[PDB]
């Protein structure tokens, strides 16, 4: 059984450079290498195969080149839409047909500030018994944020979920939701709701909030 | 026009059994193997096996011998594999790849994928509840920002797809990860609506459509 390893494993660039990711086997497989590409939840697709050959519709600034040991494949000027995991796979001793660990992509640009939207609970969703309030911070870089709920200037902890997106396809960057929840009963209980959005685009934290029932 | 469809997303409980679909298309099917492989949340690719969907021939890899089986039905140009005794470290994504060539066998087409989940909860269609915002200073030259809210849905393969009241599509469809919460997920969908139009339209609302495994879904989202 022969083992592809993938070299770096994370990789950053921005816009408009040369990547090269490195493919290495613990034994000669001659030019019996394809490379696949993966984006967030989708399935692989076959850039390269036998090496040095390009599928056609691929884009031409992708190239493979290698043979024996060491493999390369190469993205010539890299581009938003490139954000994804690489993979290379082996077809010289089958089976088992063994891939790489994969080589994750991640696309450096400069800072962007997060636009905050507060969200209060529907009056159906308040019928349920339950109360969820919802922040949502879009397009922003890097990746680092905080998002801090307040009830009646009360710091909440333990009550939200957040959840933040993989870079954009386009803009390369990231979009975060944080969730708020409470029973109806105590959604009911207090008056004034906010998220505050800490990220370095921000020249200081801003703070979003709504009145219950004031909506 | 080569495409490979595969079934949809499933929770079974621990020592259960699953079969998963590849129907495929724009091709002899017959003529080009079928491989499994296998993607566990966060980790890479696994390969599981082939079948000849031609002899019907099969050959598994050594982790699966005993537990996998691989089928064909030629008439209905579908595949099939089916995985018993199921483990949490079974719960990913599996499609089917075809594979060309006879020297340097590349899998050129792949499948959509097929989420498994292997856990002791039950499976449930999402319910949808809008999200309108309320802001202490609107501005009228600013986007206006809309959502939907999917709750109590198991598999976590939810899709959400928005159209506008004249029933055209929308194609501002921000996505974010689901989130894992009493054995069942919840996810949010957003939609900015730019003011030239909000403010020279008259429609009321936006419809927040979902598809689930168990279920599809759909709900109004208010304009404000
Ligand atoms: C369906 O509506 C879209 C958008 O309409 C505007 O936005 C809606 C949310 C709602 O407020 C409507 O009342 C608004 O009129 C139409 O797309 C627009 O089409 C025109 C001309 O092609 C173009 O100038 C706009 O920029 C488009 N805007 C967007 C966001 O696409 C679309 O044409 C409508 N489809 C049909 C069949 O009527």
């Amino acid at each position: 059984d022969i083992q592809m390893t993938q070299s770096p494993s994370s990789l950053s660039a921005s816009v408009g450079d040369r990547v090269t990711i490195t493919c290495r086997a613990s034994q000669s497989i001659s030019s019996y290498l394809n490379w696949y590409q993966q984006k967030p939840g989708k399935a692989p697709k076959l850039l390269i195969y036998a090496a040095s050959s390009l599928q056609s519709g691929v884009p031409s600034r992708f190239s493979g080149s290698g043979s024996g040991t060491d493999f390369t494949l190469t993205i010539s000027s890299l581009q938003p839409e490139d954000f994804a995991t690489y993979y290379c796979q082996q077809s010289y001793s089958t089976p088992p047909w063994t891939f790489g660990q994969g080589t994750k992509l991640e696309i450096k640009r400069t800072v962007a500030a997060p636009s905050v939207f507060i969200f209060p609970p529907s009056d159906e969703q308040l019928k349920s018994g339950t109360a969820s309030v919802v922040c949502l911070l879009n397009n922003f870089y890097p990746r680092e944020a905080k998002v801090q709920w307040k009830v009646d200037n009360a710091l909440q902890s333990g009550n939200s979920q957040e959840s933040v997106t993989e870079q954009d396809s386009k803009d390369s960057t990231y979009s975060l939701s944080s969730t708020l929840t409470l029973s109806k009963a105590d959604y009911e209980k207090h008056k004034v709701y906010a998220c505050e959005v800490t990220h370095q685009g921000l020249s200081s934290p801003v703070t979003k909030s709504f009145n219950r029932g004031e909506c | 026009q080569v495409q490979l469809v595969q079934s949809g997303a499933e929770v079974k409980k621990p020592g259960a059994s699953v079969k998963v679909s590849c129907k495929a298309s724009g091709y002899t099917f017959t003529g080009y193997y079928m491989h499994w492989v296998r993607q566990a949340p966060g980790q890479g690719l696994e390969w599981m096996g082939w079948i000849n969907p031609n002899s019907g021939g099969t050959n598994y890899a050594q982790k699966f011998q005993g537990r996998v089986t691989m089928t064909r039905d030629t008439s209905i140009s579908t595949a099939y594999m089916e995985l018993s005794r199921l483990r949490s470290d079974d719960t990913a994504v599996y499609y089917c790849a075809r594979a060309q060539w006879l020297v340097v066998t590349n899998f050129d087409y792949w499948g959509q994928g097929t989420l498994v989940t292997v856990s002791s909860g039950s499976a449930s269609a999402p319910t949808l509840f809008p999200l309108v915002s309320c802001e202490n200073s609107p501005s009228d030259t600013s986007s206006v920002a809309v959502g939907c809210l999917a709750q109590d849905f198991l598999p976590d393969s939810i899709t959400f797809s928005w159209k506008y009241k004249n029933n055209s599509d929308i194609s501002s469809t921000r996505g974010f990860p689901s989130v894992l919460r009493g054995g069942k997920y919840a996810a949010t969908s957003q939609v900015l609506l730019p003011s030239k139009d909000v403010m020279q339209g008259t429609d009321e609302h936006v419809v927040c459509k979902v598809q689930h495994p168990n279920g599809n879904k759909e709900k109004n989202v208010p304009l404000p």
